[PDB]
């Protein structure tokens, strides 16, 4: 019990000092990275049937 | 009244082939009704469907109009193809009946061989036993021959009436010592109907049909609406044998609704 | 090419699939110090025991050797055709080895209803197993078993708690109408032949609403 | 006294707790306010890949992005092809009781895995005939949960032993293992540069379980119930866990809190499988009540409804090319909802 404790004291004290950033830098990033691929997506942007292998296109 | 009658054997016609539409398709598009019994319900569906498109239609004009058929060499192959459409019909209310005697009295031994493989050969034999027994100003009186009247009677209505007469009243026996769990009510209507409908609708014409070999004062009307009983059964079946079992009822439930 | 090649494997796959489908499947449980194994011999993770009895073929799955949480892989065994249980009649006398003053045969009662009422097994009947009788009929000679139970009267006696035990497992099935729980005192195999035939005519006897 | 371990052990926490607070701006949801949204998503079952006798527990598109795993309880791991639907390969299993899959990134191999606690790999190109078991590696002290390669050889495992393992297929020994998580581990998943991986317990909590050093890092914790699966953020800096609880999650790494949270009144059923979009912004979430929910990762607003399935849905993948979504349901049938 004893032992197992203090690992666990170790490894909590060891997380618990890691440096952060602001909620507001986070979400600057997500918003960001999720812009810059917009069109990459064939999903949130529905493309045309020529880029629809499984409707109509190679498939060979 | 010749209007309203048609109506009505209109009505016959629809419901018949909606009802036994659904069975078949239920029977298909549902993973839960994957069991190899249903050939039978679907081939039994199927000849209820055939002798309500290729059957009815006819045989009302033939009483209605009260005359010459419209025809006079589209009879003798119609006259004996609404002869085995019936048959089917009446010798796969036959086949479901040892099906449903086998799985239960012998189940662990016939578990096995309930595949399809014996499931096509038995729906064959069937639809082939039909066969044999259909075959032997005017109008198209159903032949009744002094020699082929009795054999088609006992041929195709007194061998799958006490050959599902006697195996119904086992799986009644056998229902009650299997379920010690106060299901009095259940095993005893349902098996009731499946039976009480089939020689209900049936038997009063058959019981005339062989009874006029002997001449009796059978009255002309009311032989002529018994002949029209098979068809309405024909009809009621797929409900009889589709309602109760619940998968066939959830099945139902998702496609109707 | 590659057409006649998938219609070969499909056709493969169905014969499987039919082959597979004739099997009776049982899974196994029971508690610790239960006797399953006692039970299997008589008669890691999964252990399947493939056995056949008067022409018939079951399977027989042992799980206790999971040692994880029950609710996160319970689900796979929706579908066999009943579900063996077996508990300890010599348990009543044993607490749990990490616990303090926690009979055990409240623990394998605890999981028993677990089991039975759970949503998965709400048809698949249970067949019960009371491992072990001669020895807890010798042991109950000195220790009553109202230790176990304070709500216990009719002192102590073999043809009477051995019936009251049976009595409390029972009760707690609260799907009475739906499932069925056999019992049996460890010819066994002759039993669960004539447990498991009864499920498979009741279930015949069920896909046309007789019963 | 262990006493005094356990009062510092609380200290420590609450200050880890009122020291995240101060990293607090504004919520996600007041900064994306002004986001545009991606209003309606309509999808349809292009195939229906079918064969499967049983439910289906899992699967894996290949890194090609057509052929795709899937394993059921009818005892085969099939193969598919997800353009023309034919099968493949049908593999043979040696215990019917799998509760995973992962093909390889470079298509060579396959693995699979369940209640065994045995993680076996097949070599698909046997150069002489069909498949055969190439190796299995055994070790762990509970079910098989989840599995997926690093590469051709390193596969990462985990259990329902409350740990996770790094293996060697090489050689059939564990290289590294991953203990200090309290519960199960009912899924996980690796990073873009596989060189981190989060790990989601069934004790309401997440971990971010290195693999160099073989320490986690953070601890994300939350979630009210049980962790039935995670995803990252195509970008590897932030990860989306879905509950039990009915509710998904959505997890920073850098700054180590909570950003938006992904529930409904409607809903009460919990989630099974989770995945993003290629451009992360459609927390596919597969819930238990016959449906595939889409979400708006970036404003909680769901936007459709993947619901065709007659069987909860338990496999959600969305392919590496980012054009399709592969669901597959306990009643036998895989669909592609284009
Ligand atoms: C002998 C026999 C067998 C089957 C059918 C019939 C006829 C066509 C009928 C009358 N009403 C319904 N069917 C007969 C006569």
């Amino acid at each position: 019990s004893i032992a197992q404790a203090r690992k666990l004291v170790e490894q909590l004290k060891m997380e618990a000092n890691i440096d952060r950033i602001k909620v507001s830098k986070a979400a600057a990033d997500l918003m960001a990275y999720c812009e810059a691929h917009a069109k990459e997506d064939p999903l949130l942007t529905p493309v045309p049937a020529s880029e629809n292998p499984f409707r109509e296109k190679k498939f060979f | 009244v010749t209007l309203t009658l048609v109506c009505l054997a209109g009505l016959l016609m629809l419901l018949t082939v909606f009802g036994n539409v659904l069975v078949i398709i239920a029977v298909f598009t549902s993973r839960a009704l994957k069991a190899p019994q249903n050939l039978f319900l679907v081939s039994l569906a199927s000849a209820d469907i055939l002798v309500a498109t290729l059957v009815i239609p006819f045989s009302l004009a033939n009483e209605v109009m009260g005359y010459w058929y419209f025809g006079k060499a589209w009879c003798e192959i119609y006259l004996a193809l609404d002869v085995l459409f019936c048959t089917s019909s009446i010798v796969h209310l036959c086949a479901i009946s040892l099906d449903r005697y086998w799985s239960i009295t012998q189940a662990i031994e016939y578990n096995l061989k309930r595949t399809p493989r014996r499931i096509k050969a038995i729906i064959i034999t069937v639809w082939v036993i039909s066969a044999v027994i259909s075959f032997p100003e005017p109008r198209c009186e159903i032949n009744d021959q002094k020699w082929y009247v009795i054999s088609s009677c006992i041929g195709s209505f007194f061998a799958p009436c006490l050959i599902m007469i006697l195996v119904y009243v086992r799986i009644y026996q056998i229902a009650k010592r299997r379920t010690r769990q106060n299901r009095e009510k259940r095993f005893t209507f349902v098996l009731a109907v499946v039976i009480g409908v089939f020689v209900v609708c049936w038997f009063p014409f058959f019981f005339t049909y062989t009874l006029t070999a002997v001449g009796c004062s059978v009255p002309r009307t009311l032989f002529k609406f018994f002949f029209w009983f098979g068809y309405c059964n024909s009809s009621l079946n797929p409900v009889i044998y589709t309602i109760f079992n619940h998968d066939f009822r959830r099945a139902f439930k998702k496609i109707l609704c | 090419a590659a057409v006649e090649r998938s219609k070969m494997i499909d056709r493969n796959l169905r014969e499987d699939g039919e082959k597979a489908a004739r099997e009776v499947k049982l899974l196994l449980l029971g508690a610790g110090e239960s006797g399953k194994s006692t039970i299997v011999k008589q008669m890691t993770g999964i252990v399947e025991t493939h056995f056949t009895f008067k022409d018939l073929h079951f399977k027989m799955f042992d799980v206790g050797a999971q040692r994880s949480e029950r609710k996160k892989w319970i689900h796979c065994f929706e579908g066999v055709t009943a579900i063996i249980f077996c508990v300890a009649l010599s348990d009543y006398d044993l607490v749990l080895a990490e616990d303090e003053e926690m009979n055990r045969m409240h623990e394998s009662m605890k999981l028993f209803d677990s089991i039975c009422n759970n949503k998965w097994f709400t048809d698949t009947s249970i067949i019960l197993f009371l491992n072990k009788k001669d020895l807890f009929e010798e042991k109950i000679k000195k220790s009553p078993l109202t230790i176990c139970y304070p709500e216990y009267a009719g002192s102590n006696t073999y043809e009477e708690a051995a019936a009251y035990i049976q009595c409390q497992f029972e009760d707690l099935n609260k799907r009475k109408d739906t499932k069925e729980i056999y019992t049996h005192f460890t010819k066994n195999v002759q039993f669960v032949f004539d447990a498991v035939t009864d499920v498979i005519i009741k279930n015949n006897l069920k896909d046309c609403g007789l019963f | 006294e262990l006493d005094q371990l356990r009062q510092e052990a609380e200290q420590l926490k609450n200050q880890i707790r009122d020291a995240r607070k101060a990293c607090a701006d504004a919520t996600l949801s007041q900064i994306t306010n002004n986001i545009d949204p991606v209003g309606r998503i309509q999808m349809r079952t292009r195939r229906t890949l079918r064969g499967h006798l049983a439910k289906i527990y899992a699967m894996h598109w290949g890194t090609d992005s057509r052929l795709l795993v899937s394993a059921s309880q009818d005892g085969k791991l099939i193969i598919w092809d997800s353009y023309t639907t034919n099968k493949v390969h049908a593999i043979p299993l040696r215990s019917s009781w799998v509760m995973t899959c992962a093909y390889a990134p470079s298509g060579n191999y396959v693995a699979c895995g369940g209640l065994d606690n045995i993680c076996s790999i097949y070599n698909l190109k046997t150069r002489e005939g069909n498949v055969r078991v190439s190796r299995e590696l055994a070790g762990h002290t509970g079910y098989l949960s989840c599995c997926r390669f690093l590469d051709d050889n390193q596969i990462v495992t985990s259990s329902g032993d409350t740990t996770c393992a790094l293996w060697d297929i090489e050689t059939g020994q564990q290289t590294t293992t991953f203990t200090g998580h309290t519960g199960d581990v009912m899924s996980l998943s690796l990073a873009p540069d596989t060189r981190l991986f989060v790990s989601g317990a069934c004790d309401a909590s997440a971990k971010l379980w290195d693999v160099r050093e073989g320490m986690c890092r953070q601890t994300f914790t939350g979630h009210e119930s049980d962790i039935n699966a995670i995803c990252f953020f195509p970008n590897g800096n932030a990860f989306a866990t879905g509950s039990d609880d009915a509710t998904c999650r959505l997890f920073d790494l850098r700054a180590d809190q909570e950003l938006m949270t992904y529930s409904h009144d409607n809903i009460i059923c919990g989630i099974t499988s989770v995945s993003f979009s290629k451009s992360g912004r459609l927390l596919l979430a597969g819930y238990d009540d016959f449906n595939c929910n889409v979400w708006d990762a970036l404003k909680a607003d769901r936007a459709g409804v993947l619901a065709g399935h007659d069987n909860r849905v338990s496999c959600l993948g969305v392919t590496d090319d980012g054009m399709a979504v592969a669901t597959g349901s306990w009643d036998s049938f895989l669909k592609i909802w284009n």
